[PDB]
């Protein structure tokens, strides 16, 4: 019934300025408070400001004033947000909030809005393998598995055998280096025996830059 | 007849000074008013009297009496110590702090001339408020005046004792506020529901009466015309008033929607949609202020209207007609509205003849 | 003589108004017909019934300084008047006058590309519009300004000044030339 | 504007177990408090509001007290599903949001199996190196990696980052990157990485050359 939902991810150069939406749904509008949130990648949540549709008051934290505008287009019933003088460290997913109930907190959410502020545009992976040291006449499981460097933004999702193998994978949370450009790495523990045989094929999928990369690895 | 009698006549002068207070407050009621009278207050009158100057003129001014800068103060100063708001926004300041919810009641205040000086008072019925007074007297104290803070409607005021009555600085002045007085008092009945309810009848008639008031003073060959606050912000647009420490906002264009001396079922009881807020504006200075959410679903108040707040539009256009619209927001308005017959002076030595 | 201040069609202009002292006081500001258009009550504003209703707001954060200022914004050529600033017993008047001005370009075939620059003044007025090609070559011009046939140099950034009242407003035209005459 | 601090900052804990989590407000701000639960890769859940009031579809077990200043959350018999990360929230005017609570898992102490990758073929015909560094399947969390090339510990120039907690073994894994480039790799020939964990007696250095 009641809803949320938010725009598309958004890639934004540094002193740019950034403004999503979130189109909502399930009672009236304008009788209402809506609230914007960020979190920035694997950190704590972090409010930003609120508005009174009706009056359009609005009220910010002290990290954004004079630099951040929360509007509400009454007539379509959708919330938008800006932010002026974008920097490196507002890389972060943007949700809003409402409080249909009047309980004083956030009820209804967004899906989220991944905002990727760098210096860097959009550039799809280089998968460089990661093939197995010592194969079939030492242990009994060896690691094994793709790198994926220099790309931006987010999201990047790896599978592997097209989705056949997922016992022992393991893909790691992306890391932004001093480029600008994230890199992850997937790996999978196997048997050191079914090398020989086996062929393992990672599927990366570079949503941003459209990009679809597929790779082999071997110890031969 | 031979026996020639030497009079000691009284001699005083316009002065001002720093007045007191006296209230009925209760030093066991934890309502903010009771508390605030209690620790800054005498006691009360019990039989209040005046002394009659007999066959003595002298001239009024109620929108130059330094008795109203005082109140203002003080009513400022209930606030501070009272309505703690969550948030305080002023000159690029930001402020936070607790904000308890508290009981919240006028409570009617006497401003009572310290030793020394004395208080005037016009006891003419219909007086405008400036000028002349032919029918003055003596008083330690004013009467019952409660601090109701609000625009638009005027509550739990003091009638006019014969017909209804306007104020104004300079009618001509267009810029200038109407402070309007009733003769017979409209109940609004308020509710945490989110509407008011006023007497559709009664209403009527009491527009009647202030239209032909208005019409007297716009030339009697005039088109009176009622119309919605013309523009502002929502304490001024809305009929905004405090009531149980709540702010409520209601919309007053049903109230001010009316044609008179035009030519030119049937709604009961007007209802008035209503809506409190936690973001309001100040009144005391500039900034904004932000209060915590309701408690208790049970809001009712019920209150007097007995006086208005208008403006006049004007222009060198309107001919053959007159628009009013509902205003205030200059709380002193309300102070005008119940200290415009009194004057404080100064009391000095006497004049033989 | 009265104070004229000159302003641009679509832009935002600001008419000041100062007390003598530092301190929030009742203001109210009117135009020529006496129309209620801006003022306080208190630390409240309020709006008149004028037509610049919804464009007109000062902001209150100075008036504690005795600032009282009447901000318009997306001027049009119609909110051209005088407006009275009513300030403890003074009335400081202000004529405000909003210019305006247009460019439609018409290319033909066997014909070359054509320019004309049209200027929206106020009721009672006597502007002089001086419009300056990319390359120096300025053109006079009364309430429309034309160019029958464009050349491949004209291709760029055009100044049109206004001149009025011994002071001036500046257009900026970014002219594209799509055909130019060429001897075969 | 006014601080929200709650604490811990992480805590583990094992099912069945109760635990204490608290708030606590620079500014009275009476009962008006808000506590989520949120999971990593989704969108925080209301739990309570109020400070007491527990949230409609959510378990008994559940229970916040505390008016004023000082708030605490607090989980009875410790499940499966409640192990993820919880914040405080002002709510009477502004919405601060406290640093965050980590209710972890908990279980034995598992030796990192460590492994070491040099830079493969294409990564050299690009003119810059990174070798790769993996610890895998451990506990705890905490781990302290360091680079020696030709036994030179250097610093600033790699990157490390820790997995989720495995939904069934409940372990995590980590992995180091050296960043080079693409002659700074070649004018040396012995790298390693000594890792030091608690779940190891001694410090276990893995090299290549
Ligand atoms: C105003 O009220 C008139 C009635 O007089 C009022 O005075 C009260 C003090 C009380 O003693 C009663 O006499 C009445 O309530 C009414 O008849 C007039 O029509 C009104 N005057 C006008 C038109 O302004
Ligand atoms: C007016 O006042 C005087 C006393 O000051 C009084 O004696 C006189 O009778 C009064 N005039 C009238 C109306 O009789
Ligand atoms: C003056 O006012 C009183 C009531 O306050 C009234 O009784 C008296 O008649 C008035 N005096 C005259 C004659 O105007
Ligand atoms: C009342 O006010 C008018 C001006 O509005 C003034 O001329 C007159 O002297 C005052 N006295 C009356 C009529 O009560
Ligand atoms: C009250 O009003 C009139 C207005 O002219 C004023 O002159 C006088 O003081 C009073 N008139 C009376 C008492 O009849
Ligand atoms: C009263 O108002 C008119 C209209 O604004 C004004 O012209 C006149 O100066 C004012 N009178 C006084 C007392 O200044
Ligand atoms: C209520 O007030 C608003 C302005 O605040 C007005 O626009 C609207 O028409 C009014 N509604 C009713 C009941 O007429
Ligand atoms: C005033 O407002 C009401 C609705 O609130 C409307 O129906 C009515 O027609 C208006 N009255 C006049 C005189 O136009
Ligand atoms: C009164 O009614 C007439 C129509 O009968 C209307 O045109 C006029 O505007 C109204 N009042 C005025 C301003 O004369
Ligand atoms: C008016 O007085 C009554 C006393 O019963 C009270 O209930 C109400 O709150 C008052 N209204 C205002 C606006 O203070
Ligand atoms: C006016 O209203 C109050 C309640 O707000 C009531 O107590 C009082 O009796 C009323 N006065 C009249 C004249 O009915």
């Amino acid at each position: 019934e009641v809803q949320l939902v938010q725009s598309g991810a958004e890639v934004k150069k540094p002193g740019a300025t950034v403004k999503i939406s979130c189109k909502a749904s399930g009672y009236t509008f304008s009788d209402f408070y809506m609230y914007w949130v960020r979190q920035a990648p694997g950190k704590g949540l972090e409010w930003m400001g609120l508005i009174d549709p009706e009056d359009a008051d609005t009220m910010y934290a002290e990290k954004f004033r004079g630099r951040v505008t929360i509007t509400a287009d009454t007539s379509t019933d959708t919330g938008y947000l800006e932010l002026s003088s974008l920097r490196s460290e507002d890389t972060a997913v943007y949700y809003c909030a409402a409080d249909p109930w009047e309980l004083n907190a956030f009820n209804v959410w967004g899906q989220g809005t991944l905002v990727s502020v760098s210096s860097a545009s959009t550039k799809g992976p280089s998968v460089f393998p990661l093939a197995p040291s010592s194969k079939s006449t030492s242990g009994g499981t060896a690691a094994l598995g793709c790198l994926v460097k220099d790309y931006f933004p987010e999201p990047v999702t790896v599978s592997w055998n097209s989705g056949a193998l997922t016992s022992g994978v393991h893909t790691f949370p992306a890391v932004l280096q001093s480029s600008g450009l994230y890199s992850l790495s997937s790996v999978v523990t196997v048997p050191s025996s079914s090398l020989g045989t086996q062929t393992y094929i990672c599927n990366v999928n570079h949503k941003p830059s459209n990009t679809k990369v597929d790779k082999k690895v071997e110890p031969k | 007849l031979w026996v020639t009698v030497y009079y000691g006549v009284p001699v005083w002068k316009e002065a001002t000074t720093t007045l007191f207070c006296a209230s009925d407050a209760k030093a066991y009621d934890t309502e903010v008013h009771n508390v605030w009278a209690t620790h800054a207050c005498v006691p009360t009158d019990p039989n209040p009297q005046e002394v009659v100057l007999v066959n003595v003129t002298e001239n009024f001014n109620m929108w130059k009496n330094d008795m109203v800068e005082q109140m203002h103060e003080d009513i400022i100063s209930l606030w501070d110590q009272s309505l703690k708001p969550c948030v305080k926004l002023t000159g690029g300041s930001v402020i936070t702090q607790a904000c308890p919810k508290v009981s919240f009641e006028p409570i009617p205040i006497h401003y009572c001339a310290p030793a020394g000086f004395a208080i005037l008072k016009c006891n003419n019925k219909t007086f405008n408020g400036t000028g002349p007074c032919t029918n003055v007297s003596t008083v330690q104290c004013t009467h019952g005046i409660r601090p109701v803070v609000s625009s638009q409607l005027l509550l739990n005021g003091s009638l006019a004792e014969e017909e209804v009555v306007i104020r104004s600085v300079n009618f001509t002045d267009n810029a200038k506020t109407i402070i309007v007085q009733l003769n017979t008092s409209v109940e609004i009945n308020c509710t945490g529901a989110g509407h008011c309810n006023i007497a559709r009848a009664k209403w009527n008639n009491t527009l009647k009466q202030i239209a032909s008031k208005l019409r007297e003073q716009f030339g009697n060959n005039k088109t009176i015309i009622f119309k919605q606050s013309s523009g502002g912000d929502p304490e001024i647009v809305t009929h905004w008033f405090n009531c149980g420490g709540e702010f409520f906002y209601c919309n007053s264009t049903q109230l001010f929607n009316s044609t008179w001396f035009n030519s030119t079922e049937g709604s009961d009881t007007i209802t008035l949609p209503c809506r409190i807020k936690q973001i309001i504006n100040m009144w005391q200075k500039v900034g904004k202020a932000m209060y915590a959410p309701p408690i208790s679903g049970q809001i009712r108040c019920s209150s007097n209207i007995t006086g208005l707040l208008l403006t006049r539009d004007g222009g060198n256009s309107n001919n053959e007609s007159e628009i009013f619209r509902p205003g205030g927001g200059d709380m002193r308005d309300n102070w005008r509205s119940e200290l415009y017959k009194y004057k404080v002076v100064k009391i000095e030595p006497l004049g033989v003849a | 003589m009265k104070k004229v201040v000159l302003g641009k069609k679509g832009d935002t202009v600001e008419l000041t108004c100062t007390a003598s002292q530092k301190k929030s006081i009742q203001f109210h500001w009117k135009n020529s017909n006496q129309i209620k258009i801006l003022g306080n009550q208190g630390s409240f504003l309020t709006k008149g019934p004028s037509k610049l209703n919804d464009r007109a707001d000062s902001r209150r954060s100075l008036w504690d300084q005795g600032n009282f200022p009447l901000i318009i914004k997306n001027l049009k050529i119609e909110d051209s008047d005088t407006y009275i600033c009513e300030v403890e017993d003074q009335k400081e008047e202000v004529q405000l006058l909003v210019f305006g001005l247009t460019a439609n370009s018409d290319t033909h075939l066997l014909q070359g590309q054509s320019l004309t620059l049209t200027l929206e003044s106020p009721p009672g007025s006597s502007p002089s519009v001086q419009c300056r090609s990319p390359r120096g070559k300025n053109i006079q011009g009364g309430k429309t300004l034309s160019v029958s046939q464009l050349e491949l140099q004209d291709s760029g950034t055009w100044t049109c000044t206004v001149l009025q009242n011994q002071k001036k407003v500046e257009f900026k035209i970014d002219i594209v030339v799509l055909a130019f005459q060429k001897a075969s | 504007d006014i601080q929200m601090t709650q604490s811990p900052s992480s805590v583990s804990a094992s099912v069945g177990d109760r635990v204490t989590i608290t708030c606590r407000a620079s500014q009275d701000i009476s009962t008006w408090l808000a506590w989520y639960q949120q999971k990593p890769g989704k969108a925080p859940k209301l739990l309570i509001y109020a400070a007491s009031t527990l949230q409609s579809g959510v378990p008994s077990r559940f229970s916040g007290s505390g008016s004023g200043t000082d708030f605490s959350l607090t989980i009875n018999s410790l499940q499966p599903e409640d192990f993820a990360t919880y914040y405080c929230q002002q709510a009477n005017s502004f919405f601060t949001f406290g640093g965050g609570t980590k209710v972890e898992i908990k279980r034995t102490v598992a030796a990192p199996s460590v492994f070491i990758f040099p830079p493969s073929d294409e990564q050299l015909k690009s003119g810059t190196a990174s070798v790769v560094c993996l610890l895998n399947n451990f506990y705890p969390r905490e781990a302290k990696v360091q680079w020696k090339v030709d036994n030179a510990l250097q610093s600033g120039n790699s990157q490390e980052s820790v997995t989720e907690q495995d939904s069934k073994d409940s372990t995590y894994s980590l992995s180091s990157t050296l960043t080079l480039s693409k002659a700074d790799y070649e004018k040396h020939k012995l790298y390693a990485c000594e890792v030091t964990h608690q779940g190891l007696s001694s410090p276990v250095t893995k090299s290549f050359n």
